[PDB]
């Protein structure tokens, strides 16, 4: 019961539009693509890396001291 | 708490994307697989209809299989009766059961080489190495008896007495047969044995790129004109 | 007249799908729910050329699949279809439910709720028939986590007996896992049919957080194409694994048929368990330890009231999004763990990954979201 | 025959000839004694991944 | 193998031939029905053989 006839109200407010077949649909995709993104990835860049940095360290870390205590064990082997 | 010999990579001449396989390898492999080593496997699943795609003609493939006469099955009056063969027929057994085949070759038992590649961490390179780089045993190594020193095995050691070394076969096709080539031909062999449907895949594989990729750009066309109706309106307002 | 509007058939689908108000600035991450119902057709429909092969013979069930993946026609492609299929349906799963941790979704208490209880079904219909290919892998786990609910102290002894028909693996068990997967399948599919009809009268949603009554468009000419697309997206993505390099999300020791006589020396399932896999283990106590492995679906059902910010969805709170970044490296940090042998910094590593998913989301979200509420006046 | 003349070949190199330098070291240390924990167990390995990493890529080259 | 085992409680009635083949060779070409269900698979019953009998 909340179909297309009975929701918000507002007043006073205008829009205007044309067709598809009265235009093209690509105005300067190359020379616009590019900026938006450059813009963009600044802003995020710095919000979803950090977090995902601490890990490279501690696996790193883990596998080549394990490493060391696997391939490397006959160092501490003292005969 | 040891360590292990990981097997290095080879180019293998099927390795790539949208390779082949070399359809004259795996006919020499077969001679050496019957010849040599067929004796402690089963090799259960692949029957005599398998290689006249592959390896052998017809004509050609009947007649390997008359040489190995088996037991066949009861009937009326003589029951479990000697015959010649057909071409169902699986690959025959060298061994009664698990018993004999311990009691044999010191009580362990020989895998059966159909799913022996797949089910290695590794594969075909693995396969390759370990049929070639044998070593005498260092020094200070205590050994069994009946054990020969190999560093590519998790115990370093194995029941294999050495069964591939030069010129044990003859290649019939006029080939100086080099303990390389030999191996290189049964592990070509081996893997397609393990793994049929490697030459009718990369070829669908090819054939769903080169359609899909210009049916799909097509879509998205027809998707802009409709999405262009909604990004060209301007939104004023006058209280 | 207008037949769209007066026939009881067409009725029920104009109101549903071709005529419903919907908002207008969906990213895509509305996107991936309607693939999952792609996925739910794929399996099913895949999942009974098998069932019509395969034989419940404790000593003939693993040549059953040898012969299929060799015998009939076609038959590697669909072995491969139905086992690659699924490593992707739980693809789809952890990002339609982390996006409801996002744009506040939750507050949808009803539709909110009968989630989780999928979530449930779901994972273990998996678990209870990966171990009919009846392989080493496949009984060497079954007998790992039927030894766990044994050890509850009155209930242990006589469940898990009925489950096996006797002490072991035998021609009493293989068929009735294979009851399972028949009838946990069927019944999901209800479940799913009732998730929606929550969904009609609160409509969707919007990824700013603010109710938008006033512009709505419809769902035909714009979410059906949109949608239409990324779908014939996914069939790239799907038939490029599996027809490229199919053995790379696997494990080479389903090969060797079913014996009691060797033992798998480096036991792990495959990659989307080994999260709640990696918290059991992790612990010592038996008893405890299975109950901690369910403290996480249920961890879930206790988030939409300890809610404490003033605004829906993190778009509009630059802090609290520090805080939904170190919850999946927790989850990937977690799920390197489990899949490799106990060493040194494992046990102690693995550790903290545990103590974490929970400080995260008990003690830091719901304390972290005043210090920002005292910062706007609310 | 073209392998034992291709890993002839490949000895030559300093890895390998460093590597056997290491291991006959080792063989001299334990051949003194007889109760020492060691055997060739390491150095020997060192001495293969050496050999392996250089003859993995010319050897199929060589086939007729 | 082919060696001989006293039985247990578990072995089934012994079955005559080797093959039922081998019973066209002694008995005329006539194979013996078997007597598991030849009961219920007639018309009469368990009174169409006792009628048989002394007849
Ligand atoms: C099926 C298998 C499932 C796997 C599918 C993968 C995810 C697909 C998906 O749904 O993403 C939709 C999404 C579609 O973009 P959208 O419709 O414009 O808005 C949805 C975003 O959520 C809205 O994001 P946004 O537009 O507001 O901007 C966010 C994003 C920037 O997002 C974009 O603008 C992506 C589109 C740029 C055009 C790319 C052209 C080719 C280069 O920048 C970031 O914050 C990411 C951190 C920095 C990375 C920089 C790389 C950007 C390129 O795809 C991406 O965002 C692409 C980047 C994500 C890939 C991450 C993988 C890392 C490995
Ligand atoms: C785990 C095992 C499964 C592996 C699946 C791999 C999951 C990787 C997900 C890839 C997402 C990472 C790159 C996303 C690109 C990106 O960052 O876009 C930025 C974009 C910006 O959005 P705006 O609305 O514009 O906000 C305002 C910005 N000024 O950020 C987002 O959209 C975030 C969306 C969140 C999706 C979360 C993805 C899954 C994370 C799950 C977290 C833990 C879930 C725990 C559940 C466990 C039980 C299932
Ligand atoms: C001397 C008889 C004999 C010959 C000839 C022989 N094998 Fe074997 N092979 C055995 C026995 C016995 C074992 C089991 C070793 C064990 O488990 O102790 C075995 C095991 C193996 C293994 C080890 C499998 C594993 O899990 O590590 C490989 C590989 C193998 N054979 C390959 C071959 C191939 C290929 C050939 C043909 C070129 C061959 N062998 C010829 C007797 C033989
Ligand atoms: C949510 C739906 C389902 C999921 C997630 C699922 C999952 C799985 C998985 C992962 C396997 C392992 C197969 C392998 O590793 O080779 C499997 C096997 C099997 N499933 Fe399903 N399944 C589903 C539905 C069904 C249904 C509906 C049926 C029958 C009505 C079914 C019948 C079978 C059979 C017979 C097998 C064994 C065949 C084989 O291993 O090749 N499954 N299932
Ligand atoms: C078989 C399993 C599931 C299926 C088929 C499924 C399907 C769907 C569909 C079709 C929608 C609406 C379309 C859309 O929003 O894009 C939806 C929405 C939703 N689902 Fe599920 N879902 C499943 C599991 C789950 C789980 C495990 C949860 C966990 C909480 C969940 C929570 C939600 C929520 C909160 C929404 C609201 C979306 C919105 O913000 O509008 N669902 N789901």
């Amino acid at each position: 019961g909340r179909e297309f006839g009975h929701l918000t109200r507002m007043r006073h407010v205008i829009t205007y539009s044309l067709s598809p077949f009265e235009q093209r649909a690509f105005p300067h995709y190359f020379t616009k693509g590019i900026p938006n993104v450059l813009r963009r990835t600044r802003a995020c860049i710095l919000r979803v890396a950090p977090p995902f940095v601490v890990f490279y360290l501690v696996y790193t870390w883990g596998t080549q001291e394990f490493e060391k205590s696997k391939r490397k064990n006959p160092a501490a082997y003292e005969n | 708490t040891d360590l292990e010999l990981h097997a290095p990579s080879y180019p293998w001449s099927h390795r790539g994307l949208l390779s082949s396989l070399d359809h004259t390898s795996i006919r020499r492999g077969f001679q050496v697989y019957k010849q040599v080593c067929s004796s402690c496997h089963s090799m259960d699943y692949v029957a005599y209809r398998h290689l006249v795609g592959v390896c052998y003609t017809e004509e050609e493939a009947k007649a390997l299989a008359e040489e190995v006469e088996v037991q066949d099955g009861p009937n009326e009056d003589g029951e479990m009766f000697m015959r010649p063969g057909k071409l169902s027929d699986y690959f025959p057994k060298p061994y009664p059961n698990p018993e004999a085949a311990r009691a044999a070759n010191n009580g362990a038992l020989p895998p059966d080489l159909s799913y022996i590649v797949r089910a290695r961490h590794g594969g075909e390179d693995y396969v390759f190495s370990l049929l070639t780089g044998y070593c005498e045993p260092p020094t200070g190594v205590s050994l069994r008896e009946g054990l020969y020193f190999n560093p590519y095995f998790p115990g370093q050691a194995i029941a294999m007495a050495p069964p591939i070394y030069n010129e044990v076969l003859e290649f019939d096709d006029g080939t100086p047969a080099t303990m390389s080539q030999v191996a290189k031909d049964v592990c070509t062999f081996l893997r397609w044995a393990s793994e049929p449907e490697h030459d009718h895949r990369k070829r669908m594989g090819l054939k769903m790129l080169m359609m899909m990729g210009l049916l799909l750009p097509l879509v998205y066309a027809m998707k802009r004109h409709k999405w262009s109706v909604l990004k060209s309106r301007k939104l004023a307002y006058r209280p | 007249t207008n037949i769209r509007k007066s026939h009881p058939l067409m009725k029920i689908i104009n109101n549903a799908f071709i005529d419903l108000p919907a908002p207008s600035n969906i990213s895509s991450w509305w996107n991936f729910g309607s693939l999952l119902g792609i996925c739910l057709i794929l399996q099913i429909l895949t999942g009974l050329f098998l069932a019509m092969h395969y034989t419940s013979d404790t000593t003939t069930a693993f040549s059953s699949v040898t012969h299929i993946c060799r015998d009939v026609n076609y038959g590697w492609v669909i072995r491969y279809l139905h086992a690659n299929g699924a490593s992707m349906f739980f693809i789809c799963l952890f990002i339609h439910v982390g996006r409801g941790l996002y744009y506040g979704s939750y507050m949808f208490l009803e539709t909110w709720n009968i989630g989780v209880v999928l979530l449930f079904t779901v994972m273990a219909t998996a678990f209870m028939g990966y171990v009919l290919p009846w392989g080493q892998m496949s009984f060497w786990g079954a007998t790992v986590i039927t030894n766990l609910l044994s050890a509850i102290p009155y209930i242990g002894t006589d469940l898990v007996e009925w489950i096996w028909g006797g002490f072991s693996v035998d021609k009493a068990t293989l068929t009735r896992f294979f009851a399972f997967h028949f009838i946990l399948p069927f019944i999901i599919t209800a479940l799913a049919a009732v998730h929606l009809l929550f969904l009609h009268e609160t409509g969707s949603n919007n990824p700013t957080g603010i109710s938008s009554d006033m512009d709505k468009i419809p769902f035909h000419p714009y979410y059906t194409i949109k949608d239409i697309l990324g779908a014939l997206f996914m069939m790239l993505i799907l038939l490029i694994l599996v027809l490229f390099s199919p053995d790379l999300l696997g494990d080479p020791d389903n090969y060797t048929p079913a014996n009691p006589l060797n033992t798998p020396p480096h036991i792990k399932p495959e990659w989307y368990f080994l999260f709640a896999y990696a918290i059991l283990r992790s612990i010592p106590n038996k008893l405890g330890g299975v109950l901690a492995l369910v403290a996480s679906i249920l961890i879930l059902i206790l988030m939409p009231m300890l809610h404490t910010s003033k605004q829906r969805s993190m778009m509009f709170r630059p802090l609290s999004q520090c805080l939904f970044w170190m919850l999946v490296a927790d989850l990937i940090t977690l799920t390197w763990i489990g899949g490799q042998p106990v060493e040194h910094p494992f046990i102690i590593i693995g550790q903290l990954a545990s103590i974490l998913y929970f400080l995260i989301i008990l003690v830091l979200m719901p304390i972290t979201s005043i210090i920002e509420n005292n910062l706007l006046k609310w | 025959d073209p392998l034992t003349t291709v890993r002839e070949q490949c000895e030559q190199i300093e890895k390998c000839i460093k590597a056997r330098e290491r291991l006959e070291l080792c063989d001299q240390r334990v051949s003194s004694r007889s109760q020492t924990e060691e055997d060739c167990t390491e150095e020997l390995f060192d001495f293969l991944h050496a050999r392996d990493h250089c003859v993995a890529h010319k050897l199929f080259n060589s086939l007729k």
